C-alpha cells in the first residue's frame, strides 16, 4: 500500500509583531492513513490548551487537519509544531519562522 | 405539500391497450415506481423509471417526463389475469416513498357468442332462499344492486372455463321473500333484450 | 455567481485503533464543513451554523437513519474488497460523490471510490459506467453495472438533486459563501528571494505570481499554498529567486475574485 | 425461497386489546417497514427500519410500536387496538435504503378489525344450491353457486371441492362481499361463488361437490356474553351430489 507522509506548515494567522496577541497555526496535510497525532510546541514544552479542527477530507483522498493555539509572540520564545505519523519513523518537529 | 395523483379506476376491453396515468408534485425527485396488487394479495415490483424517456418489459411499458412529472404504465394485449391495481410510487429528495391511492383496472371479456339468460337454482333443503342466476350476457351489460332491501344482487363475476377456453359473465340474486321471482329478480337492471327467461315450474 | 461545488465523503477503517470510528461522513459546500456522521455518535451532526438554522430536526433524523444503514453496506464493501485483495490487517475505503454549479450557469457531477487512498472505481454519468484501476474493481464493476436502473440513478441525482441541494445549501449560507474579502498583499525580502504575500482574503481561491519585465517565468516560481488563517480568511505567498548580476523588473501579480492586482519592487 | 412471511393472516380485536404482528424475511435484506393500506389513500408508513440495530418513526406511528429483533425479524405491536387501527397491514423488506431503484418485497398481509363490542361478530351461513335444469338443456353447462350470508367481519375463505380436491377452474368469487345492510356502518356481509361445470360432468351420480368458508373470528381467550354461540374461528361448509 502507499503511506503518505503529512505536510506540515507553521504559520501565525496575522502578521506577527512582539507583544501582539495573535494566533499560532500548524496545517497538517497531505497524509494517509488519517490517524495522526500533533502538539504545539513553546519552546520546546507541549502547549496545554490547543485547539483543533475536525479531520478533513481531500479530493485525491489525502487527509488535513489546523492545529491552533492564542499566543504572543516575543523575541524570545521559539515555537514549533510536532507531527507522528505511521509514515514516521520518529517525530518530526518543524519550528515557527519568520 | 407532496402529492401523487392517479386514477381512482379504468376499464377497458380484452385485448386492447390501456394507458394509466401518474402525475406528482414531490420534493426532489429520486425515482418513480410502479406496482402491480391482485385484489387480497400482495403488491409486486413492475418497473423503475429515474430519467426521461420509455421502457418496456414484455407486455407492460413504463414512461417517464421529469420536467411534466408525470408517467404512465402502458398495457398491451390485455388479458384478464391483468384485472388488479396498480399503484404509483415516487421517491422524493430524502429517499422517502410518497405512494399513489392506485388504479384499479377492470377487464371486459369479450364474449364470442353472448347467450344472456335468467335461471332459477334448485332450492336447497337447508337454506330458505331462492337463488337467481343472470349469466351469458356480452360484457357491456352492467348489474345494477337491488333496490328492495330484503333482495340481494352480487356485481357480475368472470367465470373462466379452462378445459373448453370459455369465458362468461354471471351475476346472483337472492331472496326469501314469498313474492320474489327469477322474471323480476334483475328489474333494476338493464338486461339485453334477447334475455332468455325459461318457464316457471 | 463564483464556482460552488457540494461534496460528500465516506471513509471507511477495517481494523480501526481503540476509540477511532470505523466509519466517517462528511459533508461541504467549497471549503466548508456543513455536516459530520461517525460511528461513534451515530448521529448526523451540522458542522456550519446556517446549516442548523435552516434545516428542521426532521432533517436531521431522516439522514440519520440513512446513515447508518450507508455505514453498515460501508462495512460489509470494504469486507468484500480486503478479502478479494487477500489483505490482512487495517485497510482504509473512501467515497467522494459531489457536483459543481459553475459561474457560466454549467454543471460538473462526479462520483468515485478509492481503496488504502489511491482510486479504485470512478463513475461516468455520461457512459453510464465505472472504470476499474486493477481486477479487484472490475469484479465489483462487473456487478454494478447489471444493475442498469441504480446507474441511471446515480446520474439523475448527480445533474438534478446535487445541484438542487448545492443551491439550497448556497441560500442558507449566502452571507459567508457569497462574500468577498479582498487580500492584503505585500514584498519583502528573505535570503535573497522575493517573497509576495497576501492575506485576510475569502473566498480561498487566488491567483499569484510573479513575472520579470512583463513576462511569466513560471518554473522559476516557488508556489505556496493556500492555507487556512483560522479566522475564516486565507494566506498565500509566491517567490522568486533573485539575480544578482543583472538588474530586472520583478512585479507580484494577484487575482482575487474579478479583480487583478500589481506589485511592482522598486 | 419464502421471502416476506408476516402472521396473522386474520385477527379480530376489541378495543384496548394488545396485538402483535410478526413479520420475517430470509432475502437477507436490510431495511424492513410496516405499512397499513385503507380505502381511498395510498400505502402510509408507520414504523421503518433502515438497517439491523435502527428503526424509527413514519407518517402513523402514533398507536404502534416495532422492534427490530435481529436483522430477518421486525415485528409490529399495537398495545392498545383502536377501531381507527382497522387496516389492512403489510410489511416489506429491501436490499438497502437510501438508494434510488432498490424496490420493496411485501408480505402477504395482515387484515385486522378492532370492534368497541364483539358482539357483532358472527360466523357465515353456508348453502349450496344445485344447477338450473333449464341451463343444462340450453347451454350444456351447469352453474353451481354457493352463498355465505350473514357474517362479520369479512374474515372469510371460500373454497370449492369437487369429488374430495379442492378446484379453481371454473370457479369464480365475488372479489368484494356484499353489505346486506349498506346503510348500516357495521352491516353483516354475503358472499357468492359459482362453480360451472359440463353437463355430463353433473350428471354423473358419483360426482360430489362442496363449497367450504374457513371464518377467522374468536379465540378461547375472547370473553363472550351473548345467549348465541361464541363466533369462533370455524369451517362452514354446504354440499350436493351429481344429478342423473
Ligand atoms: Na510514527
Ligand atoms: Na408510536
Amino acid at each position: 500500500m502507499i503511506q503518505r507522509t503529512p505536510k506540515i506548515q507553521v504559520y501565525s494567522r496575522h502578521p506577527a509583531e512582539n507583544g501582539k496577541s495573535n494566533f499560532l497555526n500548524c496545517y497538517v496535510s497531505g497524509f494517509h492513513p488519517s490517524d495522526i497525532e500533533v502538539d504545539l510546541l513553546k519552546n520546546g514544552e507541549r502547549i496545554e490548551k490547543v485547539e483543533h479542527s475536525d479531520l478533513s477530507f481531500s479530493k485525491d483522498w489525502s487527509f488535513y487537519l489546523l492545529y491552533y493555539t492564542e499566543f504572543t509572540p516575543t523575541e524570545k520564545d521559539e515555537y514549533a509544531c510536532r507531527v507522528n505519523h505511521v509514515t514516521l519513523s520518529q517525530p518530526k518537529i518543524v519550528k515557527w519562522d519568520r | 405539500g407532496q402529492n401523487i395523483d392517479q386514477p381512482t379506476e379504468m376499464t377497458a376491453t380484452e385485448g386492447a391497450i390501456v394507458q394509466i396515468n401518474c402525475t406528482y408534485q414531490t420534493s426532489g425527485f429520486n425515482g418513480l415506481f410502479w406496482y402491480q396488487q391482485h385484489a387480497g394479495e400482495a403488491p409486486t415490483f413492475l418497473s423503475y423509471n429515474v430519467l426521461d424517456g420509455l421502457e418496456e418489459k414484455g407486455r407492460f411499458s413504463s414512461f417517464l417526463s421529469r420536467s411534466k412529472g408525470y408517467s404512465y404504465l402502458l398495457l398491451k394485449e390485455l388479458q384478464m389475469k391483468d384485472s388488479a391495481s396498480y399503484l404509483c410510487a415516487v421517491k422524493d429528495s430524502n429517499y422517502q416513498l410518497i405512494w399513489g391511492a392506485g388504479t384499479k383496472l377492470i377487464i371486459k371479456p369479450d364474449i364470442q357468442n353472448p347467450d344472456p339468460a335468467v335461471y332459477q337454482l334448485r332450492d336447497s333443503k337447508s337454506s330458505d332462499k331462492s337463488v337467481c342466476l343472470f349469466t351469458d350476457f356480452d360484457s357491456q351489460t352492467n348489474v345494477s344492486q337491488s333496490k328492495d332491501s330484503d333482495v340481494y344482487i352480487t356485481d357480475k363475476c368472470v367465470l373462466d372455463m379452462r378445459s373448453m377456453d370459455f369465458k362468461s359473465n354471471s351475476a346472483v340474486a337472492w331472496s326469501n321473500k314469498s313474492d320474489f321471482a327469477c322474471a323480476n329478480a334483475f328489474n333494476n337492471s338493464i338486461i339485453p333484450e334477447d334475455t332468455f327467461f325459461p318457464s316457471p315450474e | 455567481m463564483r464556482t460552488h461545488s457540494l461534496r460528500y465523503f465516506r471513509l471507511g477503517v477495517s481494523d480501526p485503533i481503540h476509540g477511532v470510528p470505523e466509519f466517517i461522513s462528511v459533508g461541504y459546500v467549497d471549503s466548508h464543513p456543513i455536516t459530520t456522521y461517525d460511528s461513534v455518535t451515530r448521529q448526523k451532526e451540522p458542522r456550519a451554523p446556517w446549516m442548523a438554522e435552516n434545516l428542521a430536526p426532521d432533517h436531521w433524523e431522516r439522514y440519520t437513519q440513512l446513515l447508518r444503514g450507508w455505514q453498515q453496506m460501508f462495512k460489509v464493501e470494504l469486507k468484500r474488497l480486503q478479502r478479494h485483495y487477500n489483505h490482512s490487517g487495517s485497510h482504509t475505503y473512501q467515497r467522494m460523490i459531489g457536483c459543481e454549479l459553475l459561474e457560466d450557469g454549467s454543471t460538473t457531477g462526479f462520483l468515485q471510490y478509492a481503496y488504502d487512498g489511491q482510486d479504485f472505481l470512478i463513475f461516468n454519468k455520461d457512459t453510464l459506467s465505472w472504470l476499474a484501476v486493477d481486477n479487484v474493481a472490475h469484479t465489483i464493476k462487473q456487478a454494478w453495472e447489471a444493475n442498469q436502473h441504480e446507474l441511471l440513478y446515480q446520474k439523475n441525482w448527480l445533474e438534478e438533486e446535487c445541484i438542487a441541494w448545492l443551491k439550497r445549501f448556497l441560500e442558507y449560507g449566502k452571507d459567508t459563501l457569497q462574500r468577498t474579502e479582498p487580500p492584503l498583499v505585500r514584498v519583502n525580502r528573505k535570503e535573497t528571494a522575493l517573497f509576495c504575500k497576501a492575506h485576510g482574503f475569502y473566498p480561498p481561491e487566488i491567483y499569484m505570481t510573479w513575472m520579470k519585465n512583463g513576462e511569466e517565468i513560471v518554473q522559476e516560481i516557488d508556489y505556496g499554498d493556500i492555507l487556512p488563517s483560522g479566522d475564516g480568511t486565507y494566506q498565500a505567498w509566491a517567490s522568486i529567486e533573485l539575480d544578482p548580476q543583472s538588474s530586472n523588473l520583478y512585479s507580484c501579480h494577484v487575482e482575487h475574485s474579478g479583480v487583478h492586482m500589481v506589485l511592482q519592487v522598486p | 425461497n419464502a421471502g416476506v412471511t408476516q402472521t396473522p393472516k386474520f385477527q379480530v380485536l376489541k378495543t384496548g386489546q394488545s396485538m402483535t404482528l410478526q413479520c420475517a424475511q430470509d432475502m437477507n435484506h436490510n431495511s424492513m417497514y410496516w405499512y397499513r393500506q385503507d380505502p381511498g389513500m395510498g400505502l402510509r408508513l408507520i414504523y421503518y427500519s433502515a438497517s439491523e440495530g435502527t428503526t424509527d418513526k413514519g407518517e402513523v406511528p402514533n398507536g404502534y410500536n416495532v422492534s427490530r429483533l435481529n436483522k430477518r425479524e421486525f415485528s409490529l405491536r399495537l398495545e392498545s387496538a383502536a377501531p381507527s387501527q382497522t387496516s389492512v397491514y403489510f410489511c416489506a423488506s429491501s436490499v438497502w435504503t437510501g438508494e434510488g431503484s432498490g424496490e420493496l418485497f411485501f408480505g402477504e398481509g395482515s387484515r385486522l378489525t378492532v370492534l368497541e363490542d364483539l358482539k357483532n361478530v358472527f360466523p357465515p351461513e353456508v348453502a349450496v344450491f344445485e344447477p338450473s335444469e333449464a341451463e343444462i338443456s340450453h347451454t350444456q353447462k351447469a352453474t353451481l353457486v354457493c352463498l355465505a350470508t350473514g357474517f362479520y367481519p369479512d374474515h372469510v375463505e371460500l373454497s370449492w371441492w369437487v369429488n374430495g380436491k379442492e378446484v379453481h377452474s371454473g370457479v369464480c368469487t365475488d372479489p368484494q362481499p356484499l353489505k346486506e345492510q349498506p346503510a348500516l356502518n357495521d352491516s353483516r356481509y354475503a358472499l357468492s361463488s359459482r362453480l360451472r361445470v359440463s353437463a355430463t360432468f353433473w350428471q354423473n351420480p358419483r360426482n360430489h361437490f362442496r363449497c367450504q368458508v374457513q371464518f377467522y373470528g374468536l379465540s378461547e381467550n375472547d370473553e363472550w356474553t351473548q345467549d348465541r354461540a361464541k363466533p369462533v374461528t370455524q369451517i362452514v361448509s354446504a354440499e350436493a351430489w351429481g344429478r342423473a
